[PDB]
């Protein structure tokens, strides 16, 4: 119903509506509405502006109302579903306000729906919502093939992991806080460790001390919040899983209380859900970007200028902690005479162009400023502190962006896009604001009234939503990641019921923003006959195939040098003359590859020099075993796997392809170095020298700001206590280890150490107190928006631009794969693109009563499926905690589907007289159902040592691979598996590259890491003891899962905990110490190498979805 | 780092014997009170003790005094003893008997972990056997390499010259 297109009243409303003041006003109100309920705190006013406010939203329904009608079908009040939002808060605030009901939190909580307002106010930001539901609706059977997975995995994590997070080290043979007690007296408790310590019977998992028994008994750690005991809280762990968050210690749990042979199912987990599904969702949501994209005194005098931006860049550099007056006044006098030399050239140009010339463009306004600053900084900065005026000096850095013909493309083209980077900053803006504030009226009273269970002491703790920064803070830090500690406190406080919901709208929509901001960003961006005879013997196949044997072997014999070496007499000696055998191998082989082709020929080709190099390594490491003076060339040796780079024409391929798409990187990462050099610079003007405290040399844990107010009190020792007043492991006391800190803010790993250690500090000498300096939140939150956040965007866009570029170089779509895999590639798509068509004939003569239809009929498949779908289904119904009548039943479930797969083969045995063998996948079938009927009955009679009693369970549900097949399971799920099988041969040779640079980073810290004492990173699981343990570090450090504890382990002698002198029973090597400079080379260099090879791997597998989606 | 290895039971007239033991803990976060002796026997020996760790290293005459040496950790975690100028005489049953015990404020965990060395001093003991075949592997492997790559280069020479 409606009124008449021809009537008084509505021709007034509609005239109000369309008139740009109401739109204004309405947005103005909303605005003040934001802060008045979000960022203020304690007015006494609220009733009245919560009234007029509401008079105010009242008006614009009943004038929006009256204009559009009610239900004309479209363009009429319930057309848009904005107002039915607007519509039903108002109505419910109208009725709480003004009746008996007095429903006032949940009212609070309402109003804070009105933030979303500030969306249909602005067009712009409703036509990017349109187009980001129409992107969600593409992403449907990839949010279904997710779940699928997810769930499969689940069951998979039930089947081999159930029960264990109970296992504990019972003490065999037989006041304070309520919430944080441990029981000691019954269980084996580390030092600091909240929960009992983990342990396993095998040998590879975690060992009980003495006196104590391992027994499965009490509660999970976490809260109960980590454990697999049941569906759901297996989906739990699986979905932080895909997310990476917090995951290593998941796996030092796991790993604990089973066995370490249990990280294949991680390591399968990171590959199938981390790397492959992110990838699919990332190239449907860039393929939408596209789709709705193409729906829419002058002369040569300036070097002078440049020497001396530079001078100053290398001045403001120079400044760091400590800091005598003479090196102190060196940087004063400097700052003047550059200043100075600025103010001439400012003062000279102004009177070349005539003065509106100068300001004509865009560079002179910033020199000018520039000037400006400067001069009223040296005057002015003495006098009433003002310290902040000088943190802007370092603006002066960009000055050298004149000269820079990269950074001025780079502005122009934040420029070109700067009207629609302006939406989607403004959309993720007011997501992040909204749900700051929604969380805030849902759970401050909760972590207020419940803080007891979150915090020992009853204090409220660093992460909150309490009140609204801490709030705002939470999302922007669940939007990094890192949603998995703060959740937990969530459901501590206020439920499982209500967290999960919250948190899981936050990191689905959070993450679909910020993906498609980044996308956005991406795509602005981017707008003697015995010579021959030798030569004859060195080109032979079977030359290069005994060589490259060698090459193998001589590398796998690394791994044999841990610490078990001395215990392994006879494998000494062996390795020891195998050393000797490979050297003379390849010694022969540089003989003759000289006589064959000729020095010059030889030192000509750059494979040939690092088979050189390779020689000479092998040469000193010999030499080295004879003096102990000549001892250290021995680690030489571990160059050694280099020369597996050189053999193999895969590897040539990958490191070609490498060197072709991440070469050309090289200014835009001089560009980011410059961001990270400005910010560095920032960072240790605002906090160098300030991070040391007064702490318990033993416990370690800060003292309280109470006492111990400043250093004198510390360092003055005047009533025999102990404390000792020292730096932090990561501070800013110059640009070096701002660099550092920076690259460990940069990858989320030990980011909440800088930033409380940032957001306590006060003055140079004065004990920090707790969260006194809570504004330089603004210092991490804008590096991490502007110098991690862009630049990874440039860096990306460049490597996907070169990446096309050089593709167009061959007209081949692969790179990565070598000339003999091209054919291999082509089969691939043929197979996964073509019907079989080879159907079988039907026996008819020999036997005519067998029916052959039965089994090729599309209902016995359908039902077959549906059985599959039935069998994993039952699984979710299995828990720890069990009744015993349940358990039987699940028994039964699982012996009856036995049963009905033994009947399926049996029959298709009959139907197909013996071409049964032929298809692999029946093949596939015929060992599952054979496997499960030995298990199911082994126990039968036979009574081995034990059959595991998911082990026919898990069995069982392996056919449910059958689902990604073409016919047997849903159309999307084969086109959204036909990315990884069509790329499965570049994915090949780049995991072996990765494979192979994991492995000399493994033995160097073997040779290096070992022997370093066990502390906050190095553990039982995770340390560089031998190879298996070296290499699980490695990959632990690749997805950045807590590299900041190895480090911060290997800086053991920084801190002055180590005994350079100690026996290490059953070794030659003495010591306990790391040396730090080794440790942050290594770290620096693996983790840029890591990352430079999984970015390839990413876009490779991205390109190819998007070229199949093409067709 | 611990790894338990056992000694050498083969020693030369004339030198310095290091008569290994290793008895290390499950856990090393844990600290204990270490008591570590060892005996020696002789083929009509009554197995009598030579040395003793408790509460420090005690003086235990024997016919060893002053012969010995202290090759241990701070920890006890390796509790090694060398002996000087072992002559031919001394030679048989030598163990190393530790016994510790933790703390936990609510148990006290007694262990025993015995670790006993058969010693035959010899006039001259030459190379042991695993490293001289292992030297003749190596001498025959090499020696076959090069005489392959002798034989195909004779074989390729004739059949390029001709
Ligand atoms: C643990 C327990 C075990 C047991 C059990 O539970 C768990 O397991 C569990 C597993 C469950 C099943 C899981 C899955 C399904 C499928 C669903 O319904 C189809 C899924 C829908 C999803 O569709 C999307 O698919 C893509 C998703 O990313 C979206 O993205 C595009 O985005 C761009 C824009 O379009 C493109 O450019 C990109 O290329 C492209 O990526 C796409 O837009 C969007 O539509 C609809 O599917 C379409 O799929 C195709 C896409 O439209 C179409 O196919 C076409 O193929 C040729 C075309 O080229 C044509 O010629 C052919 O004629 C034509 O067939 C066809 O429309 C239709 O098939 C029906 C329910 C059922 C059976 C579930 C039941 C319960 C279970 C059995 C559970 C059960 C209880
Ligand atoms: C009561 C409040 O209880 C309530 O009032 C809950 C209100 C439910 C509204 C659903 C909002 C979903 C926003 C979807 C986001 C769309 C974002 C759009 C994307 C840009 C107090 O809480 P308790 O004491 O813990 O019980
Ligand atoms: C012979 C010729 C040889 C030529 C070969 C050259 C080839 C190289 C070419 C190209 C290599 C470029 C690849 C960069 C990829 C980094 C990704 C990353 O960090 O993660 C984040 C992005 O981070 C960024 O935004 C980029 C900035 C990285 C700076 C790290 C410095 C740490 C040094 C600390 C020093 C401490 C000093 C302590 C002193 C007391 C996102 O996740
Ligand atoms: C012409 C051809 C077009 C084809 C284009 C194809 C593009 C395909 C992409 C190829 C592979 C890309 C590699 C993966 C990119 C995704 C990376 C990303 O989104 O950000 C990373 C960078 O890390 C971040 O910090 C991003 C977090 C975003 C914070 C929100 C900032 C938004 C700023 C906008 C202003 C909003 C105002 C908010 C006020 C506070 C996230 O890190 P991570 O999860 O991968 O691993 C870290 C684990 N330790
Ligand atoms: C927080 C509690 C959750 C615990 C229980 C988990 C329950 C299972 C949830 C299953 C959700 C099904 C979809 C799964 C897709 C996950 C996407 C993903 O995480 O992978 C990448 C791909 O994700 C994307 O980029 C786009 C995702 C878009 C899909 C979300 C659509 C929005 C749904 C709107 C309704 C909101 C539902 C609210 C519930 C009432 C990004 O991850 P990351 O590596 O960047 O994580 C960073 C930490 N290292
Ligand atoms: C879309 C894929 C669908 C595939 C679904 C099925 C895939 C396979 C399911 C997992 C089968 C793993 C078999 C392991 C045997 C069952 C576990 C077990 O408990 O038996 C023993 C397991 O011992 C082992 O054999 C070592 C464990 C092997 C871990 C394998 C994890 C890999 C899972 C990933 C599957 C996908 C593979 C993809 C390949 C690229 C230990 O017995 P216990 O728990 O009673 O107590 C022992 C201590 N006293
Ligand atoms: C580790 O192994 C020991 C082996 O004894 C298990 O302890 C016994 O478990 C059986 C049941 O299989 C009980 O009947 C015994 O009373 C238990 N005590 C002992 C010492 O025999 C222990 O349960 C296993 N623990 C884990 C977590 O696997
Ligand atoms: C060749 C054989 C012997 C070893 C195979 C192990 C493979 C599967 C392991 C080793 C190193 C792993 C990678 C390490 C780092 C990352 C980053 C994250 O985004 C998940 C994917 C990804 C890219 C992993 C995928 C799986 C991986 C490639
Ligand atoms: C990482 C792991 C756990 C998951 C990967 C499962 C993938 C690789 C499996 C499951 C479904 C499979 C496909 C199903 C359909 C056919 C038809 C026939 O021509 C044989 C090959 C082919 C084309 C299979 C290739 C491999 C396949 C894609
Ligand atoms: C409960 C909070 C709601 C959050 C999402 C806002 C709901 C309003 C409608 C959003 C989509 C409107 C666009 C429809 C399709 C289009 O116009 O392209
Ligand atoms: C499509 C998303 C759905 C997500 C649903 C899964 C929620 C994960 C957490 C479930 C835990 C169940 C708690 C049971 C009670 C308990 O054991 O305390
Ligand atoms: C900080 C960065 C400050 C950049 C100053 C503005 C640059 C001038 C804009 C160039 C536009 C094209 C031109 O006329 O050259
Ligand atoms: C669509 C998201 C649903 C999430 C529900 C969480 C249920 C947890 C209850 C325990
Ligand atoms: C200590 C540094 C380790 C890394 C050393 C990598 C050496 C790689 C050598 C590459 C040579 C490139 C020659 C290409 C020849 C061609 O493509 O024809
Ligand atoms: C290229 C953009 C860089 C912008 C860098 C922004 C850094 C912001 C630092 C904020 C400091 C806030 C200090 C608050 C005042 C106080 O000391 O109380
Ligand atoms: C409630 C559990 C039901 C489980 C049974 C689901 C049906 C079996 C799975 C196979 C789906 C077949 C779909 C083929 C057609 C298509 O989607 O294109
Ligand atoms: C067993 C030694 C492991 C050493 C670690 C590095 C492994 C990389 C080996 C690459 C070999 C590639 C094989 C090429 C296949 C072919 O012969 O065509
Ligand atoms: C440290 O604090 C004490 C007590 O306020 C003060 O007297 C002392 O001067 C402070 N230290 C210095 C040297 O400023
Ligand atoms: C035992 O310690 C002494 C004194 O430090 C030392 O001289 C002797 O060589 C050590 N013996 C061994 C085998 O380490
Ligand atoms: C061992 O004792 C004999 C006899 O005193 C002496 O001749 C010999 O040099 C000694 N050797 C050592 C190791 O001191
Ligand atoms: C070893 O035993 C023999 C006979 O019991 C004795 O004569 C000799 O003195 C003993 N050892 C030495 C060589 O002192
Ligand atoms: C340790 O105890 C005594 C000490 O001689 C003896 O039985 C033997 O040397 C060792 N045996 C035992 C009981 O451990």
């Amino acid at each position: 119903c409606t009124l008449s297109p021809f009537n008084c009243i509505r021709r007034t409303t509609i005239k109000v509506l369309v008139h740009p003041f109401f739109q204004l006003f309405i947005l103005i109100s909303v605005l003040i509405d934001c802060v008045f309920m979000s960022l203020t705190n304690l007015p006494k006013w609220r009733p009245v502006l919560e009234n007029t406010l509401l008079g105010i939203y009242t008006f614009e329904i009943l004038v929006k109302l009256f204009a559009r009608g009610v239900w004309a079908g479209s363009f009429s009040f319930l057309g848009d579903p904005w107002n039915w939002l607007d519509f039903s808060v108002t109505v419910f605030e109208v009725i709480i306000r003004y009746s008996p009901l007095d429903f006032i939190p949940t009212l609070q909580t309402a109003r804070t729906l009105r933030i979303l307002k500030i969306i249909p106010l602005n067009q712009g930001l409703k036509s990017l919502v349109g187009v980001l539901i129409h992107c969600l609706k593409q992403l449907i059977g990839v949010i279904i093939l997710t779940l699928f997975f997810l769930s499969i995995f689940s069951l998979i994590g039930m089947g081999l992991f159930m029960g264990n997070l109970k296992h504990k080290c019972f003490r065999w043979p037989q006041t304070g806080n309520p919430y944080y007690i441990r029981e000691t007296e019954n269980f084996y408790y580390l030092e600091g460790e909240r929960y009992a310590l983990l342990c396993g019977n095998r040998t590879d998992a975690g060992q009980c001390p003495e006196g104590y028994v391992c027994v499965k008994a009490g509660i999970n750690p976490d809260q109960g919040f980590t454990n697999f005991d049941s569906f759901g809280w297996a989906l739990f762990a699986l979905f932080r899983l895909m997310a990476q968050d917090y995951p290593e210690v998941l796996y030092h749990q796991i790993l604990y209380a089973s066995g370490k042979v249990y990280m294949i199912f991680f390591v399968v987990v990171s590959f199938l859900f981390s790397f492959y599904m992110a990838s699919l969702f990332l190239g449907i949501l860039a393929m939408a970007y596209e789709e709705e994209k193409q729906r829419v005194m002058a002369p040569f005098t300036d070097l002078f200028l440049i020497i001396c931006i530079i001078l100053n860049v290398c001045f403001l550099t120079l400044e760091h902690y400590p800091m005598s007056k003479q090196t102190n006044t060196l940087l004063n006098i400097g700052n003047l005479v550059f200043i100075g030399i600025f103010t001439a050239e400012m003062i000279f140009k102004i009177i070349a162009m005539h003065p509106y010339g100068y300001f004509q463009v865009g560079w002179n306004i910033f020199d000018s400023m520039i000037v400006f600053h400067g001069l009223i900084e040296l005057c002015l900065a003495n006098v009433a502190g003002m310290a902040l005026l000088r943190l802007f000096r370092m603006l002066r850095i960009f000055k050298l962006g004149k000269y820079w013909p990269t950074f001025q493309i780079l502005m122009w083209s934040l420029s070109n896009s700067w009207v629609a980077l302006k939406d989607l900053v403004l959309l993720l803006f007011t997501f992040i604001f909204f749900s700051a504030a929604f969380g805030m009226k849902l759970f401050g009273k909760n972590y207020e009234e419940f803080v007891c269970h979150i915090d020992k002491d009853c204090q409220l703790p660093r992460w909150h939503m309490h009140d609204f920064f801490h709030s705002f803070l939470n999302v922007f830090r669940i939007l990094c990641g890192e949603w998995v500690e703060t959740l937990w406190d969530c459901m501590e406080v206020a439920g499982q019921s209500w967290c999960i919901p919250f948190y899981l709208m936050v990191i689905l929509i959070g993450n679909l923003l910020v993906l498609y901001l980044f996308l956005a960003l991406v795509s602005s961006f981017s707008s003697q006959n015995i010579r021959k005879t030798c030569c004859k013997i060195v080109e032979n196949n079977w030359f290069k195939c005994f060589i490259g044997l060698v090459t193998l072997l001589s590398t796998g014999t690394l791994a044999f040098e841990d610490i078990y070496m001395d215990q392994r007499k006879t494998i000494k000696i062996l390795l020891e003359y195998a050393d000797m055998i490979f050297t003379y191998i390849f010694i022969l082989e540089m003989l003759l590859k000289w006589m064959a082709y000729g020095f010059k020929a030889y030192f000509s080709n750059g494979w040939y020099r690092l088979d050189f190099v390779v020689v000479i390594v092998f040469c000193l490491s010999l030499i080295g075993k004879t003096r102990e003076e000549l001892k250290p060339l021995i680690s030489m040796k571990f160059l050694r796997p280099l020369r597996v780079l050189s053999q193999f024409e895969r590897m040539k391929v990958v490191v070609r392809a490498l060197i072709k798409t991440t070469l050309p990187t090289l200014n835009v990462f001089l560009v980011c170095l410059m961001i990270w050099l400005i910010f560095s610079i920032m960072g240790v003007d605002l906090f160098a020298g300030r991070f040391y405290e007064c702490i318990d040399p033993t416990s370690g844990e800060r003292f309280p700001s109470s006492e111990v107010m400043n250093k004198s009190r510390c360092e003055s020792l005047l009533f025999n206590e102990s404390m000792l007043w020292e730096n932090a492991k990561m501070n800013f006391d110059n640009v070096g280890n701002g660099f550092l800190s920076l690259l460990q803010v940069a990858t989320f790993n030990g980011w909440i150490t800088i930033m409380n250690s940032a957001i306590d500090s006060v003055a140079v000498n004065i004990q920090p107190h707790f969260e006194v300096n809570i504004y330089m939140y603004c210092y991490f939150i804008n590096f991490i928006i502007f110098g991690v956040f862009l630049p990874l965007s440039m860096l990306i866009t460049v490597i996907i631009d070169n990446f096309n570029k050089h593709k167009i170089k061959l007209g081949g779509s692969n790179i990565f794969i070598t000339v003999k895999q091209r054919k291999q590639y082509r089969r691939l798509k043929k197979l996964m693109y073509e019907d079989s068509q080879r159907p079988v004939p039907r026996p008819l003569n020999k036997l005519q009563g067998f029916i052959f239809d039965v089994v090729t009929s599309q209902a016995f498949n359908v039902i077959v499926m549906v059985l599959i779908c039935f069998q994993a289904i039952a699984m979710m119904i299995d828990t720890d905690v069990q009744s015993l009548q349940m358990s039987i039943a699940l028994y039964w479930i699982n012996s009856i589907f036995v049963m009905l797969y033994t009947m399926e083969c049996i029959l298709k045995l009959i139907a197909f007289r013996c071409f049964y063998f032929t298809i692999a996948w029946n093949i596939f079938d015929f060992m599952v159902v054979i496997f499960s009927i030995t298990g199911l009955c082994l126990p039968m009679t036979v009574g081995s040592y034990l059959v595991p009693p998911s082990l026919v369970q898990l069995i069982l549900l392996s056919r449910i691979i059958h689902m990604l097949r073409l016919g047997k399971g849903p159309k999307v799920f084969h086109n959204l598996m036909l990315p990884l099988m069509l790329s499965l041969p570049a994915l090949l040779n780049i995991i072996l590259l990765i494979f192979l640079v994991m492995f000399i980073y493994a033995v160097f810290g073997m040779y290096n890491f070992a022997y370093v004492k066990k502390e906050a990173g190095i553990n039982d699981v995770s340390n560089f003891e031998t190879f298996g343990n070296s290499m699980l570090c490695l990959f632990q450090v690749a997805i950045f899962a807590g590299w900041d504890g190895m480090l911060d382990a290997i800086f053991n002698s920084k801190w002055s905990d180590c005994d350079p002198d100690k026996i290490n029973p059953g070794t030659q090597v003495r010591g306990d110490c790391g040396n730090p400079s080794v440790g942050i080379f290594y770290f620096v260099s693996y983790i840029l190498i890591s990352w430079l090879i999984i970015v390839n791997m990413y876009i490779v597998v991205v390109m190819e979805f998007l070229n199949i989606a093409s067709k | 780092v611990c790894v338990e290895v056992p000694s050498e039971t083969e020693a030369v007239q004339g030198n310095p014997m290091k008569l290994r033991c290793i008895s290390c803990m499950k856990r090393e976060e844990v600290e204990a009170t270490t008591v570590v002796e060892w005996f020696y026997r002789p083929e009509g020996g009554k197995d009598f003790l030579i040395y003793e760790y408790r509460n420090g290293h005690q003086e235990v005459e024997s016919p060893f005094q002053g012969r010995l040496q202290w090759n241990g950790s701070k920890d006890l975690q390796d509790v090694s003893i060398t002996v000087l100028n072992v002559t031919l005489n001394d030679s048989g049953l030598y163990t190393c008997n530790v016994s510790r015990e933790f703390e936990f404020e609510a148990h006290r965990p007694f262990v025993k972990t015995t670790r006993l060395i058969p010693l035959r001093v010899t006039e001259e003991a030459g190379e042991d056997f695993t490293s001289v075949v292992s030297e003749i592997m190596m001498y025959i492997l090499l020696v076959f390499l090069t005489l392959w790559l002798l034989i195909e280069m004779i074989y390729c020479y004739r059949k390029v010259s001709k």
